[PDB]
RNA sequence: CCCCGAUAGACCUUACCAACCCUUGCCAAUUCAGCCUAUAUACCGCCAUCUUCAGCAAACCCUAAAAAGGAACAAUAGUAAGCACAAUCAUAGCACAUAAAAACGUUAGGUCAAGGUGUAGCUUAUGGGUUGGAAAGAAAUGGGCUACAUUUUCUACAUAA
RNA sequence: ACAGGUUUGG
């Protein structure tokens, strides 16, 4: 019955199911928790069921100036040397059931308007600590492969703007999430446009532009009029620096336009 | 500089017993790989050369054991598995041999042994006849 | 706290012994060898990987303790156990008339914690009928006696024993078998008339 | 334990042949011959059907050790098919290599 | 090396014939344990005393069922 | 040790403790083969090895009174009870069962020794060679030999003869009292030796070596006899083990001091023993080489420490050494005479071979080490030496830096060696001031060092981060470093300088307020000249 | 498709071994057996009693030295002593390595009645052949 | 990686000393074919690839060609192609183009002044001369190539040759060629050997379908052939295989004019037969001529038969048919 | 003897010598069974009670 | 898929059934062992098929926006590590051929019954032992062997009877 | 309206 036993990475392999022919197309989501423990995480490797104290592992090799001998703990000992480590698990599934927090952009349960930190250092060694950057929109776009079929790709708006006038916008899109977050932050920096701010807290002038099918109506405003606008153009204008507009989005509400 | 004195203490008697004598003495080492045999070989010739034993080296055809199995757990017998275990053979022939000879070689032989390889000896003892065949009448 | 030595390859010596290294089989140490060998199959824009954790030369059996000057020194020593081979028997054409009897002995080893080998109870006897004191009559009833052990081309009698447990057992029931088919040969009975 | 209920069995098997061995080979040289009157050959019979059961050579089944599969394993290595491959790719087998031919 | 079967030496292996005195020699008893004999002086898995207890273990059966072999028609002691 | 670097020993220290963990270890392993033994009954090599077959704790037989002892007194405490549940049901006991039952508490084991020698006497008229061999060997180590005296006149009344192991312990129980007389305990011991020829036992090696064990402790004047029983060992025909010349040894150490005439009887006595092959038959050899060895090393004497060594080295390179102790104390206070006498191409190659290899010395041959050199004017060799005493004297660092770093005041540094002057002294600010005592002599080598270097930005910076550490060294090195920074032109490192060194009170500060008197003017820093006076007033 | 012995390739990222980056195909055209004894030759005896102590040797020494083991293990056998060569990863302390060395060195002598050799390579890391 | 490679030179000097060393040959003449043949005994690795076997050569041949610096510390590039991609490459190109501009200025010139001292020597074939191949060229140029490049250089190379050459233009366009083993096919003949006072006496070996066949001919007695000590009548009883017998001899009209002692062993009649056609057909080449001996080679007779039945695959038949395969 | 070996590594994983993962995998998901709260019920109380 | 698991069934194999027995019941211990119970539509381990098809793909860059696409050799935005293909290796000389290999994915394809397994279910029973039986063909069908002969059959035998 | 969700493989 010895050997019958497999590694506990295959042992994890075949429980959690992460090769599973059902989650590739798309058949699972049903139960998207997968978490994978390690067993040998405080585990020392001298302790055991009986106790034995080994000069070797669990004990140092010479106390007193002599030799240690073969010991063994008492049953009291080893009762609290065993609450220790059950009080361990628990410590550890209280750190583990516990979720980090996020800063809602928009609403609970959107990616625009949060924040995605600053971008990334280039490769020269300019690094943009000022710079602050938003995504504005994260749509899942699909496309029709030969052999796979549908190939989920996620497509992300994220807009740079350090607050002194310079900002600028990037479409990142790749498999992974993280993924074209990272490459949106990265290329985002070398589209920056500079914006005319009026005081550095408005337009100079009432701007009315019509994009491919989106009209924009921006009014300048005084100093008690703060961002009145669309709930990305309130972020855009809010990396840009303008402090006071009014904006009016007519016609569609494409994001991109 | 610190090489110590008096190092050679051995233990070598000559018995009165009439030593045994070797006619021919036949080594079969068999290997899975060739470059072991190889450098074996040479180890041994250049052991024999020294000892002066004049030995005489060839090589045995080799032998192919293939056998077939399943490829895939439950039901697929069109596609197998076919495995296969090489065995070649390496012939030292050693002539005119004694009986302390053979054992001095076979000892600087056996001991430097590899682990993949094993041995085959074959002694050809020499005897000139027994007791009751010298001249008997019945 | 941890530390990391360097080997002993900064500190050997250009013209120190190898044999004091490598005194017997060991399993190829890194750090003893002095020698950077590359072993492995190369990527298309790499090279074979070093000998720093490389199981490919640990895999092989390595040669380093039988180095031809090891080899020389081990035997120079081993000089002193051998005896001289007697030159009166430089040509076969004296040792066949000589020594005629001939003993066959096989002996096996195999990597194991187990040595008994079935096939080491085999013991061969080969006399050349051309060396005894048979006369007409005996050779004539010994070779029907023996049947085919004996062979008329080469004139050989050959003794195959695998009855007996040990090797000396086997041995001395061989000769055993050679002196009554030696002796009995000899013996004309009431049978042998008609 | 062991591997499965039927190697417990066939382990017992084993034992009781490795036990009943001897008894068995001097019954059979009792009726495997013709020189003895047919009369004692009768009590004989009777005799080795009166021994256990499980007794006989013929009862053993010669499974796989590691997975204690009753079919598809070797003599050599008392291995099962699936298992000599397992143990084989992953060259923890010497001598043992795909056949290219 | 190791192993030197008590001792022994061919004689105590091949010539078997001196343990069937108790036993008939002209009856279909000695037809029959010559030939267990011959197979016990080919046998070099068994030991000179493992051999004893076989050829005994005839000796004590055929002498155990005596009204069998009385009965048969051939006489044997 | 395994051949990795990850594993090898750096310190003797760690050279003891892997070997000792490594014991643990088998030794833990061999404790589970014997607690269960059913798991390796199965048996697979043919030749049927019995050192890999578990060790059985148990007697086989525990009703039978007989069967139970005989199993019990080869394996303490336990064998205590059995004499109990023997004589519980009043079995006879021969005079070879409690024989060993009795050495059996003279190997282990001060009242239950009475009351089991009162169990010997009372129960049974045992033999007196069965008695003696007993209480003599056990009443020895309790510190009461008054018994010995007493048993020994029953044995000579008794009409049996003493064994030669009986005066083996009978002489040291006479001698280890005294009480303000020697004579008589020492006429005691001739009465005993006279006495054993008469009783026709002739005395093995063990007597003619424990004579020379008694006459060590007491007597420091005492070689007299001694010699003559070294004379006495010669003439019957046995030879005399290496203890035997080591009990000599020593009382001539302990004569040596006061007169070095005795140092040629000790020195004319290896000459003999040197010219043949000896083997360690003798439990107490592993004190003789450490005792005639430490002889030559205290002489300071060179060319019998070369045959000290050729003896050790002949028969038996490891039979003679038991201990690492006296190993690590000898192979230091070996190499302590062959640094200064003989010359340093012979010490470097006597080097490299025992250093790394046999093993690691102590505090002391660092500092032996390190007055070879400068004797010599080795340079090229200080940064192999300094790289190697720091993975092995690590621990005492702390008390060897001070030594290590000050010959370089007394050598000149020629205009080649400037790398090893300037990577040795960064190895050893890069650890002190990231973590340790910082000694202020070091600043006055590292000044020089860089002085002939041509490197004075780097010198500079050194000194900023001794000032700032609340410890000011002497106005010697700001005078030196003032020379430094005349010659490369510099105003603007004196003027930090003093400003800093004259707020402390120095003694020198009246030099050194004279010494930039100069460098100002050939500088042309006159502006700056009473700049500092001003600062200096204020 | 052919899934013994294969490592599946990942987006360009894991760090295989040498022994690993090869499929089983390649034994003993590209690498070698981990294994090497005399029971797999033509005439000879005694093979499975190997491959089951092969396999004790790899499930025990797994076990022994968990997490630390860099790849599988070196099984020579030559002439009764049997030596095992192992890559271990620096996490244990020497005084630990010692220990363990000591007690597997008589603990498999005394369970196979055979004498035994252990050997240890440490390496600072899984030594790293394809893309990682 | 300018510095490891230096690093590694050293390691590997310090370890040809130490392989001298160990191995007791001198070091001073230590070569690479001493180097590789210590390391075959030293690590016997018996493995199919010999490029997976240890070896320790040069590190420049174990290392590929690495690129050098391209930019001083100021970061302007040294070659003046350095913002082309391939700096060698098209370096390489103008210089080419260099160079045909200067032949053709040179060769107006001297057309204008009517003066002919160049030659044609662009027409290498008794030398054996051939261009670089890509691989070749990639070798000398460390950056990577392609085809249509590789072509163009090759159509600008050819077009430099096809014009009066200069002096020093020969010695340019002569570092790209290559000298091609050799193209002769043409068989070893044995001597005719005189043994034990025989004379034209000579043997020949052939091997057809498993069949050894080792045959010695005497070209001074009558026709007849004597196998495995009986006749080839009473041996091969079938027309064919005497046919087989006859095919060889007729070709060079030597029927009764040779005597044949043939030893074939192995296969069946059929390729006995054609084992003894070629052990014959080779061992009548010392007896005749050199045309006829290339005629019989041109006829089929010197060749071998590498027509060997193919082993059988798992899952079939015969190695070619498979099972009954049914569609439903 | 697979009891043999099953034993001897059974009794190191508890004396602290052998690691177990695949009898250490085992009871951990033993341990989150019995704490969503279907285990192994007691011997003579499945069917009747 | 159909001489397939099985390179293999009188008891055992055998997981099926009927009669009977045992329930901390292989192991050092465990309110524990053990289950060939369900789920291959949770899996790992192993395979089938496209498939001797060549494509998959991390990091970048471009597009008057970008769902996506990225090529003109007298070249018009493409560099690309890696996995495939190829090369090499094996059938002891080359070449050919064969063998081997064949990525990412499709068929929720096959396998809880090689082995372990996530989830849900048995514990005096869906668990563990002994004995005896597991037919039979009304019929259909797949793959093979033997033939239906004269280039055949029998005999001696290499093939001229 | 400062807008957001919702057509589709996208
Ligand atoms: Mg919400
Ligand atoms: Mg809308
Ligand atoms: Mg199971
Ligand atoms: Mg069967
Ligand atoms: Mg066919
Ligand atoms: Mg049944
Ligand atoms: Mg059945
Ligand atoms: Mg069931
Ligand atoms: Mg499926
Ligand atoms: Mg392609
Ligand atoms: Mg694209
Ligand atoms: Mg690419
Ligand atoms: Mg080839
Ligand atoms: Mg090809
Ligand atoms: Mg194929
Ligand atoms: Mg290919
Ligand atoms: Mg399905
Ligand atoms: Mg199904
Ligand atoms: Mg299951
Ligand atoms: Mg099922
Ligand atoms: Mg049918
Ligand atoms: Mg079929
Ligand atoms: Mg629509």
């Amino acid at each position: 019955s010895f050997f019958t036993k497999l590694t506990a990475d295959e042992l994890w392999k075949g429980a959690l199911a992460e090769s599973g022919a059902g989650a590739r197309k798309g058949r699972g989501k049903r139960t998207k928790k997968k978490r994978r423990k390690d067993l040998n995480r405080g585990q020392i490797i001298g302790e055991g069921r009986h106790g034995f104290l080994w000069p070797g592992l669990n004990i140092p090799l010479m106390r007193n100036g002599a030799v240690q001998t073969i010991a063994q703990r008492s049953k009291e000992d080893q009762e609290k040397v065993e609450a220790d480590m059950v009080q361990q698990r628990e410590e550890w599934d209280r750190r583990r059931k516990m979720k980090v927090k996020r800063e809602r952009g928009w609403s609970g349960n959107t990616w625009g308007g949060v924040s995605l930190g600053p971008p990334d250092p280039g490769p020269n060694g300019e690094t943009y600590d000022d710079f602050d950057t938003r995504i504005l929109e994260v749509r899942n776009v699909f496309n029709m492969t030969a052999k796979e079929g549908r190939k989920r790709s996620v497509r992300v708006l994220v807009a740079v703007g350090n607050g002194k006038g310079a900002a600028g916008f990037a479409i990142g899109k790749a498999t992974e999430r993280a993924d074209a977050f990272r490459k949106a932050k990265n290329r985002a920096v070398h589209y920056l446009h500079y914006i005319e701010r009026y005081e550095d807290h408005t337009i100079y002038h009432d701007i009315s532009l019509k994009f491919k099918r989106t009209h924009i109506k921006m009014k300048k405003q005084p100093r008690g009029y703060g961002l009145h606008c669309h709930r990305a153009i309130m972020t855009i204008c809010r990396l840009i620096g303008i402090k006071d507009l009014y904006a009016k989005v007519s016609g569609s509400v494409n994001m991109l336009n | 500089v610190d090489v110590p004195k008096d190092m050679t203490k051995p233990e070598i008697t000559i018995s009165d017993e009439p030593d045994t004598l070797y006619k021919r003495l036949s080594v079969l080492v068999k290997g899975h790989d060739k470059a072991v045999l190889d450098s074996y070989e040479y180890f041994a010739v250049l052991a024999a050369k020294e000892l002066g034993i004049s030995i005489k080296v060839h090589e045995p055809p080799r032998k192919i054991e293939r056998f077939t199995l399943l490829k895939s757990v439950h039901i697929f017998k069109k596609h197998r598995v076919q495995y296969e275990m090489r065995t070649l053979y390496r012939c030292l022939e050693l002539e005119h041999l004694t009986g302390s000879t053979a054992d001095v070689y076979l000892e600087y032989i056996q001991r430097n042994l590899p682990e993949g390889v094993a041995m085959e000896v074959t002694k050809t003892k020499l005897e000139q006849l027994p007791e009751h065949i010298r001249k008997p009448i019945w | 706290r941890r530390k990391a030595l360097p080997p002993r390859t900064e500190k050997m010596a250009v013209d120190q012994d190898w044999p004091s290294v490598y005194p017997v089989a060991a399993p190829f140490k890194p750090s003893a060898v002095p020698l950077p060998v590359r072993m492995g199959y190369p990527v298309k824009r790499g090279v074979p990987m070093a000998k720093e954790g490389n199981l490919e030369l640990l895999k092989i059996p390595n040669f380093l303790h039988l180095t031809p000057v090891a080899i020389k020194r081990h035997c120079e020593a081993l000089k002193d156990f051998c005896t001289e081979w007697p030159a009166a028997l430089d040509s076969d054409e004296k040792c066949e008339k000589h020594f005629p009897i001939e003993i066959d002995t096989a002996d096996y080893v195999s990597a194991g914690p187990s040595i008994r080998n079935p096939k080491a109870r085999v013991v061969t006897l080969r006399v050349k009928l051309s060396s005894l004191n048979l006369d007409d009559h005996a050779k004539k009833k010994l070779i029907k006696l023996v049947g085919d052990r004996y062979c008329k081309s080469t004139d050989v009698l050959t003794i195959k024993t695998d009855r007996c447990p040990l090797k000396r057992q086997n041995y001395d029931y061989a000769v055993y078998l050679l002196t009554v088919l030696y002796h009995e040969s000899w013996k004309t009975e009431e049978w042998e008339k008609k | 334990y062991y591997v499965d209920w039927k190697m417990l069995r066939d382990v017992k098997r084993r034992k009781m042949a490795y036990e009943y061995a001897d008894e068995r080979l001097r019954i059979n040289s009792l009726r495997k011959n013709t020189i003895l009157p047919k009369d004692l050959q009768e009590v004989a019979d009777e005799e080795i059907a009166s021994l256990p059961r499980d007794s006989c050579p013929v009862r053993i089944r010669n499974r796989c050790v590691m997975t204690s599969r009753p079919r598809g394993v070797k003599r050599r290595w008392r291995l099962s098919r699936i298992v000599f491959r397992h143990l084989a790719d992953h060259g923890q087998l010497s001598g043992v290599q795909r056949a290219m031919w | 090396a190791g192993f030197d079967d008590d001792g022994s030496e061919f004689h105590e292996h091949i010539f078997l014939d001196k343990y069937l005195q108790d036993f008939p020699k002209q009856g279909p008893i000695r037809h029959f344990m010559e030939l267990v004999t011959c197979g016990l002086s080919k046998n070099p898995y068994l030991s000179v005393k493992q051999k004893v207890e076989h050829i005994e273990w005839f000796r004590n059966y055929f002498n155990e069922k005596r009204v069998i072999l009385k009965e048969s028609g051939i006489q044997l002691n | 040790f395994q051949d990795d670097p990850y594993l090898i020993p750096t310190s003797s220290v760690e050279s003891h403790s892997f070997l000792l963990a490594k014991k643990s270890g088998e030794n833990a392993a061999k404790f589970i083969i014997n607690s269960y033994p059913k798991y390796f009954q199965k048996d697979i090599a043919e030749p049927h090895i019995p050192c890999l077959m578990p060790e059985y704790f148990e007697p086989q037989i525990e009703d039978v009174s007989e069967a139970a002892l005989q199993e019990r007194i080869k394996l303490n405490y336990n064998f205590q009870q059995r004499e109990q549940s023997e004589e519980l049901e009043e079995a006879t006991e021969a005079d070879n069962e409690k024989s060993k039952t009795k050495a059996g508490h003279h190997l282990g084991v001060t009242w239950r020794t009475k009351n089991n020698a009162e169990r010997i006497f009372a129960l049974m008229p045992e033999k007196n060679a069965h008695s003696y061999c007993t209480m003599i060997r056990g009443m020895v180590k309790h510190q009461a030999p008054t018994q010995a005296l007493n048993l020994y006149t029953v044995l000579l009344n008794n009409r049996l003869r003493a064994d030669v192991y009986t005066f083996n312990s009978l002489i040291e129980a006479t001698a280890l009292v005294v009480n303000e007389k020697f004579e008589e305990k020492w006429n005691n011991i001739l009465d005993l030796l006279k006495q054993m020829v008469t009783q026709n036992v002739k005395p093995n090696l063990q007597t003619f070596n424990t004579i020379l064990k008694c006459l060590r402790r007491f007597y420091a004047f005492g070689k007299l006899p001694a010699l003559q029983t070294l004379r006495e060992m010669k003439a019957i025909g046995i030879e005399p083990s290496l203890a035997t010349y080591h009990y000599v040894i020593q009382l001539f150490y302990q004569h040596e001091s006061p007169s070095k005439g005795s140092s040629l009887i000790i020195y004319d006595i290896m000459n003999e023993v040197m010219g043949k092959r000896f083997s360690p038959r003798d439990p107490d050899d592993d004190m003789f080489f450490q005792s005639a060895m430490r002889v030559c090393s205290s002489l300071r004497d060179l060319e019998l420490a070369y045959q000290v060594h050729g003896l050790l080295n002949t028969g038996d390179n490891w039979k003679l050494i038991g201990s690492d102790h006296r190993r690590n104390f000898y192979y230091s206070k070996f190499f302590n005479l062959l640094c200064f006498m003989e010359q340093i191409d012979v010490t470097l190659k006597w080097y490299k071979d025992l250093i790394p290899s046999v093993f690691f010395p102590h505090s002391q041959t660092m500092i032996d080490l390190l007055q070879a050199l400068d004797v010599a004017n080795r340079l090229d060799m200080v940064p192999q030496i300094w790289k190697d005493s720091k993975e092995y004297g690590h621990t005492f660092r702390n008390e060897l830096k001070e030594e290590i770093l000050m010959l370089m005041a007394r050598d000149q540094h020629p205009p080649e060696l400037q790398v090893a002057f300037a990577d040795c002294a960064a190895d050893i600010k890069s650890t002190y001031e990231s973590q340790p005592e910082w000694p202020a002599s070091s600043l006055n080598y590292v000044a020089v060092l860089f002085l002939r270097a041509g490197r004075t930005q780097e010198a500079w910076k050194m000194l900023g981060l001794f000032r700032k550490h609340n410890k000011i060294p002497r106005a010697e090195l700001l005078n030196e470093f003032l020379d430094s920074a005349k010659a490369s032109s510099s105003p603007a490192q004196a003027i930090e300088l003093v400003k800093l060194a004259s707020a402390f009170s120095l003694p020198v500060c009246e030099g050194l307020t004279r010494r930039v008197m100069a460098e100002f003017t050939l500088t042309q820093e006159q502006r700056e000249a009473l700049g500092e006076l001003t600062a200096l007033t204020s | 498709k052919n899934r013994a012995a294969r490592v599946r390739v990942s987006k360009g990222d894991k760090p295989v071994t040498y022994e690993e980056a090869h499929a089983p195909h390649y034994i003993a055209h590209r690498k070698g057996w981990l294994s090497l004894h005399t029971g797999n030759l033509d005439g000879e005896d005694h093979a499975a009693e190997r491959t089951v102590e092969d396999v004790f040797l790899r499930k025990f020494m797994l076990g022994t030295f968990p997490g630390c083991l860099a790849d599988q293990l070196v099984l020579k056998r030559r002439a009764n002593q049997l030596e095992i060569c192992a890559l271990v990863l620096r996490q244990l302390p020497p005084h630990k390595f010692y220990f363990l060395v000591g007690y597997s060195e008589t603990l498999l002598s005394h369970f196979y009645k055979c004498p035994v050799h252990l050997h240890l390579q440490t390496v600072p890391s899984k030594v790293v052949y394809k893309y990682i | 990686t300018v510095d490891f490679i230096k690093k590694q030179i050293e390691e590997f000097n310090i370890g040809k000393r130490h392989l001298a060393n160990m191995m007791g040959e001198d070091p001073e003449t230590f070569t690479q074919e001493d180097i590789d043949r210590a390391i075959a005994y030293l690590f016997p690795s018996g493995l199919f690839e010999k490029r997976a076997r240890p070896i320790m050569k040069h590190p420049e041949e174990i290392f590929p060609k690495q690129r050098a610096i391209q930019w001083g510390e100021d970061g302007r590039p040294f070659h003046f192609l350095f913002y082309t991609g391939k700096q060698s490459y098209y370096s390489l190109m103008h210089d080419t183009y260099g160079k045909l501009l200067d032949v053709e200025k040179h060769h107006n010139q001297l057309r204008a002044k009517d003066l002919l001292a160049e030659k044609t020597k662009i027409l290498k074939d008794p030398i054996g001369s051939r261009w670089l191949i890509k691989e070749e060229l990639e070798e000398m140029l460390v950056e990577k190539l392609s085809d249509q490049d590789y072509a163009q250089f090759i159509r600008l190379l050819e077009r430099l040759s096809a014009l009066p050459c200069g002096a020093t233009e020969e010695d340019f366009v002569n570092r790209f060629r290559r000298s091609i083993p050799i193209q002769s096919k043409k068989q070893l003949i044995e001597p005719l050997q005189y043994d034990e006072q025989g004379m034209a006496f000579s043997r020949g070996e052939g091997k057809r379908k498993t069949a050894k066949a080792e045959v010695v001919v005497y070209g001074q007695g009558s026709g007849r052939i004597d196998v495995n000590g009986v006749d080839y009548l009473l041996y091969f009883p079938v027309t064919q295989d005497r046919e087989q017998l006859m095919f060889p001899l007729h070709f060079l009209d030597r029927l009764g004019k040779h005597d044949m002692t043939c030893a074939v062993s192995g296969g069946g009649r059929s390729a006995q037969a054609g084992a003894v056609r070629l052990a014959m057909a080779r061992a009548l080449c010392s007896f005749v001529t050199e045309d006829e001996v290339e005629w019989m080679r041109q006829a089929g007779l010197l060749t071998a038969d590498p027509r060997v039945r193919e082993r059988k695959k798992p899952g079939q038949e015969g190695a070619r048919r498979k099972f009954t395969w049914k569609k439903r | 003897n697979h009891n043999t070996y099953f034993a001897l590594m059974g009794t190191l994983r508890f004396l602290g010598l052998y690691r177990d993962e695949h009898q250490d995998f085992r009871d951990e998901q033993l341990r989150l069974k019995k704490l969503r709260g279907k285990g192994k019920p007691r011997k003579g109380e499945g069917k009747r009670a």
